[PDB]
RNA sequence: GUACGUGAAAUUGCUGAAAGGGAAGCAUUGGAAAUCAG
RNA sequence: UUUCAAUGGCCCGUCUUGAAACACGGACCAAGGAGUCUAGCAUCUAUGCGAGUGUUUGGGUGAUGAAAACCCAUCCGCGAAAUGGUGAAUGCAGGUGGGAACGCCCUGGCGUGCACCAUCGACCGU
RNA sequence: CUGCCGAAGUUUCCGGAUAGCAGAAACUCAGAUCAGUUUUAUGUGUAAAAUGAGAGUUUCUAGUGGGCCAUUUUUGGUAAGCAGAACUGGCGAUGCGGGAUGAACCGAACGUGAGGUUAAGGUGCCGGAAUGUACGCUC
RNA sequence: AGAAGCUCAGACGAGUAGGCAGGCGUGGAGGUUUGUGACGAAGCCUUGGGCGUGAGCCUGGGUCGAACAGCCUCUAGU
C-alpha cells in the first residue's frame, strides 16, 4: 500500500525426448494405500502391477532398496542396476513400447 | 506532587514571522547552511526530546487531572472509577439538551468538568 | 531479537510459555526452545520422520522413551515404509506425517503439551533441521 | 536469625580490629621514618626516604586537540575526562607513559587523606559494569571478597599501601569525577609545573589540588 | 536501595556504618613530653651553614 | 437584496490603543497596561 | 496580548568550491503542484500446505446484488536427479575431532551427541 | 514530526571490481584473546611483563574514492619568493567561551534546567571582575 | 498481570552521506461507538483556555446553516 511505503516517509527530504525419472524408493509410494496394505509383506501368488507410464514417468531408475515382495514393473525404461534390484527384490521388468 | 512544565512557549517555524505564507507550524530546517539548525547564537530553540515533561505529570491539566473528551452520558458513567484522574470535557458540537444533562450526570457521579459553563 | 514477527496469537501464546519457564528455570533446554521459537521460518528448516527416526535408532541407538523435540514442522517421509514406534513434539506436523506416526507408532506432541510433560527439557532430544536447503 | 546477626557483629568487630591494626601500621611507618632522618641528621648520615610505589593522576586536558598517540594511553589510563583523577602503581612500565603524557595530565605522591577522602566522598565500585557509590561495605565484600577486602578501610589500605591485590582494587574504583578546583588552577596551566604552570610531574603538591577538588 | 548518597565526613552516622572503628581513633597524642634531643650533627650544621 | 449560501488570506479605508532621532522583523528576562485562569 | 528597557540576533532556498563569496530564484496571498501504476528478477519477513504445491484458461454453481462468495474435471508450471545417451545408500544412507541439548556420577569425569565446519571414505551430484 | 546508529573523506588492481571505515543476520568464544600504549630481553626490528577492554570470526549491503591548512624532516634552493616529497595533525559531519570583528589562533566539544567551580582571556570606563600589592624601566 | 505490561540500577546525548524505529495529518472503503447534530453538523474568525519535545489535538465565544466524527482495519490522485 502507498501508506505504509517509505515514500511517504520521505516527504520534506528533498525526495529432447520426454522421460520423467522415478526412482525405486518411490515406486511402491506410487501404487495406493490399500493395495499397498494388501499385496506389501505377504507373500500372495498374485503380485500388484506398477504400470508407472500412466503416472506420468518415462524410465525407472535405482535409487532405494526395495522390499522383499515381488513386484511386476511396467515401464519404458529401465536403469540397468534397477531392474537387477527388480529380480533380486523378486519382480519382472516389462518394457512397454 | 505539583505540575511543572520545562517549556512555556511554543516552538515557531523559522521565518513564520516574516512571511504569512510560512506558517507558524513547526517544521525542521533541512538547509545546509541553516545556522538555526546550527545552533547559533541568538538563533530561536529547536524541539528535542531533552523538553519532555515528567512521566507522572504529562498529559495533565494545572489542577492535576487529564482531559476525557465526552459526548453523552454513557461516556461520563465511564469516568466513575477515575474521577480523581481524569476530568471530563464536553465535546464542542454536543448540543445544549445534552449538555446539561452531562453536566448534571458528572456532577452527581463526583466528575469534574473542564468547561461546564458552556451553551 | 525480542520477539517474534509472526502475528499468529497461538505462536505468540507459546513465547509467553517459555518466557517464563526460561527466566524461572536453569533449564539451557529451555532457553534454546525460546529462542528458536523466535527464529524466523528460514532459520527453522523442516525435519523429516525419517531424520527423526533415523537419530534416534542411530549408532548406539538407545532411543528408549527419549521424547524428540523440534520448534518446527515434521514433513513425513514417504519413501520409509515400515514406521517405527517414535514420541515427537513439535510446532507442525504435516498431514500424512501425524496420520503415519499415529497409526503404527507413538505419538505426537505440540510444545505446550511438552513443556507439562518434561518441563526441564528431561529425556528429551532436540533435533534440528538441515539448514543447507 | 539470630545466626545471621550474630556473624555480622563479628564480621564488625573483624573489620574493627583491622582498622585498628592499619591506623597503628601508619603511625609506626610515619614515625619510623621521621626516627631515622632524625639518627641520620644527628651523625650527619643522609637516609633516603623509599619510591612511592604509589601514585594520583589527574586529567588537566579535554577530550579536543590531542594526538592520538597520547590519547590512545589516557584510554588505557581511563582518563577519558578532564578533571578525572585514578590511581596508578608508580613504577618503571608508567613512569614512561606518564612522561610522554606529561603536557596532558598531573601527578604526584598522595598521602593518606587523600586516599581516605578521595573513597569516601568520591568513591564508586564497578559492580556489574556500573557505577554504584560505596554506600556500605557489603558492597565492596561481594565484589572483592575474593581479595580479603571486606571494608572502606581494607579498600583504602590496599590502595594506600599497594598490597597484592592493588590491581583489582584500583581496577574496582571507578575513575573519581573531580570537580574544578576551588580557586582555580595557575594563571597558565598548561605550562609545566616546573616551570610554573599546572602540568606534569608535581610529588606532593597534589594533595594541595586534590583538596581543592573535593 | 541508596535513593540518595550521603558524605561519611559530613555524616557522622554514615562514617559510622562505613568504619566501625571511628568511635575509637584518639586523633592527637601528646609524645613531645619528654626532654627534647636536640638532634643535628655538628658536622651536618657546617655543611648546612656552608659557603 | 439578484454586485445574492458559507465569506479565508493578500490588499484597502475608518476608529481605538501605542511606538518612532539614518531600517525592521526575531529571541531571552522582567516591568507597565489590558485580560484570563484556577 | 501589546509596549518599553538590558543582552543577543547578518536573508531564506539553490549552485560552485577545501571553503566562502559569487551566481541564479524570491512583490504579496489563496488554491493546484512532483518516485506513481504495471510486467520481470532477486533479498528478507509473514501465512497456508509440504514431496509436494498452485481453485479463478475454463466448467459447475450462486433467488436475499449474481462482476461477489462457493465447488473442481483434465491438463500444465515449478520442485522431487544429475552429468555430459547414461543415470546414485558398498560401509546403522560410513569413521575422527570440535559442538547445541540431555542423562548418569562424585568443578570435573562418563555416555548420547542435532545444526554446522574441518577430516579419512565411498555411489552416479547422491 | 520526533528518536536512535553513523561514516568515508583512499589504499591496492584493471569507469569499475577489491580492501578500509558503518551496520545487519547467523555462528564460538570468558583456565580468551585483543590493543594508533609503555616496559623487559635478544640481536631500529624481533620476542615475553605493565595497563585497559569480554574478545573473535563467517556471510551481505549501503555511503565514501576529494581537497584545504599547519607542524617536522628533507630535496634543491632564489636577487627575494618559493618549488618537490614524506609525516601526523586541524578543518571538513561541529555549535560554545575568549582573541574588538574573522574558515583555519588560545580554551572547549552540545538533551532541558537549578546551584557551585573553573579553562582560555581578563578586572580604569564602554564591560562582568583589585584606579590591587611589591620591585624596576620608559617622556 | 493491557507480561504488548510493571519495576530497580547504571551509563550515555553534536552529527553531513547512509542505516533503523515509532508517531502526526488528509480524501474514500469494511466494521464499530445503544456516537454527535436545526435546542445548530461542517467550515471560518477570535489580545479566550488546556494538552503534546514535535508533527498536531481538544475546548470557550462569535459567525454560520446540514451534515459529521472517535476507535479497529482497508485504500490512495494523501
Amino acid at each position: 500500500p502507498t501508506h505504509v511505503s517509505k515514500t511517504r516517509k520521505l516527504r520534506g527530504h528533498v525526495s529432447p525426448l520426454w522421460r520423467p525419472t522415478v526412482n525405486l524408493d518411490r515406486l511402491w509410494t506410487l501404487l495406493p494405500n490399500e493395495a499397498r496394505d494388501k499385496y506389501l509383506g505377504k507373500n500372495t501368488e498374485v503380485a500388484p502391477v506398477i504400470n508407472v507410464l500412466q503416472s506420468g514417468y518415462g524410465k525407472v531408475l535405482g535409487k532405494g532398496r526395495l522390499p522383499e515382495t515381488p513386484v511386476i514393473v511396467q515401464t519404458r525404461y529401465v536403469s540397468r542396476r534397477a531392474e537387477e534390484k527388480i529380480k533380486q527384490a523378486g519382480g519382472v521388468v516389462e518394457l512397454i513400447a | 506532587v505539583n505540575i511543572i512544565k520545562k517549556r512555556t512557549k511554543p516552538f515557531k517555524r523559522h521565518q513564520s514571522d516574516r512571511f504569512k505564507r510560512v506558517g507558524e507550524s513547526w517544521r525542521k530546517p533541512r538547509g545546509i547552511d541553516s545556522c538555526v539548525r546550527r545552533r547559533f547564537r541568538g538563533t530561536i530553540s529547536m524541539p528535542k526530546i531533552g523538553y519532555g515533561n515528567n512521566k507522572k505529570t504529562r498529559y495533565c491539566m494545572p489542577n492535576g487531572l487529564k482531559a476525557f473528551l465526552v459526548r453523552n452520558v454513557s461516556d461520563v458513567e465511564l469516568l466513575l472509577m477515575h474521577n480523581k484522574t481524569y476530568a471530563a470535557e464536553i465535546a464542542g458540537n454536543v448540543s445544549a439538551r445534552k449538555r446539561v444533562e452531562i453536566v448534571e450526570k458528572a456532577r452527581a457521579l463526583g466528575v469534574k468538568v473542564t468547561n461546564a459553563g458552556a451553551k | 531479537r525480542s520477539k517474534p514477527a509472526s502475528e499468529n496469537v497461538y505462536l505468540k501464546l507459546l513465547v509467553k510459555l517459555y518466557r517464563f519457564l526460561a527466566r524461572r528455570t536453569d533449564s539451557r533446554f529451555n532457553k534454546a526452545i525460546l529462542k528458536r521459537l523466535f527464529q524466523s521460518k528460514t532459520n527453522r528448516p523442516p525435519i523429516s520422520i525419517s531424520k527423526i527416526a533415523a537419530l534416534t535408532s542411530r549408532k548406539s541407538a538407545s532411543s528408549q522413551n527419549k521424547t524428540t523435540v523440534v520448534v518446527g514442522t515434521v514433513t513425513d517421509d514417504e519413501r520409509m515404509l515400515t514406521v517405527p514406534k517414535l514420541s515427537i513434539a513439535a510446532l507442525r506436523f504435516t498431514k500424512s506425517a501425524r496420520a503415519r506416526i499415529l497409526k503404527a507408532g507413538g505419538e505426537v506432541l505440540t510444545l505446550d503439551q511438552l513443556a507439562l510433560r518434561a518441563p526441564t527439557g528431561s529425556n528429551t532430544v532436540l533435533v534440528r533441521g538441515k539448514k543447507h536447503a | 536469625a539470630a545466626e545471621k546477626k550474630s556473624a555480622r557483629q563479628k564480621k564488625r568487630e573483624l573489620i574493627a580490629k583491622r582498622a585498628e591494626a592499619y591506623e597503628a601500621e601508619y603511625r609506626a611507618a610515619e614515625r619510623e621514618q621521621i626516627e631515622l632522618a632524625r639518627k641520620a641528621r644527628a651523625e650527619g648520615n643522609y637516609f633516603v626516604p623509599h619510591e612511592p610505589k604509589l601514585i594520583f593522576v589527574v586529567r588537566i586536558r579535554g577530550i579536543n586537540n590531542i594526538p592520538p598517540k597520547a590519547r590512545k594511553i589516557m584510554q588505557l589510563l581511563r582518563l577519558l575526562q578532564i578533571n578525572n583523577g585514578i590511581f596508578v602503581k608508580f613504577n618503571k612500565a608508567i613512569k614512561e607513559m606518564l612522561q610522554v603524557v606529561e603536557p596532558y595530565v598531573t601527578y604526584g605522591i598522595p598521602n593518606h587523606k587523600t586516599v581516605r577522602e578521595l573513597i569516601y566522598k568520591r568513591g564508586f565500585g564497578k559492580v556489574n559494569k556500573q557505577r554504584i557509590p560505596l554506600s556500605d561495605n557489603a558492597i565492596i565484600e561481594a565484589a572483592l571478597g575474593k581479595y580479603s577486602i571486606l571494608s572502606v578501610e581494607d579498600l583504602i589500605h590496599e590502595i594506600y599501601t599497594v598490597g597484592p591485590n592493588f590491581k583489582q582494587a584500583a581496577n574496582f574504583l571507578w575513575p573519581f569525577k573531580l570537580s574544578s578546583p576551588l580557586g582555580g588552577w595557575r594563571e597558565r596551566k598548561f605550562k609545566h609545573f616546573i616551570e610554573g604552570g599546572d602540568a606534569g610531574k608535581r610529588d606532593e603538591h597534589i594533595n594541595g589540588l586534590v583538596q581543592k577538588m573535593l | 536501595a541508596h535513593v540518595q548518597k550521603k558524605n561519611p565526613l559530613k555524616n557522622k552516622a554514615v562514617l559510622s556504618r562505613l568504619n566501625p572503628y571511628a568511635k575509637a581513633y584518639k586523633a592527637n597524642v601528646k609524645i613531645n613530653s619528654e626532654k627534647t634531643p636536640k638532634a643535628a650533627g655538628e658536622k651536618f650544621l657546617s655543611v648546612l651553614h656552608e659557603n
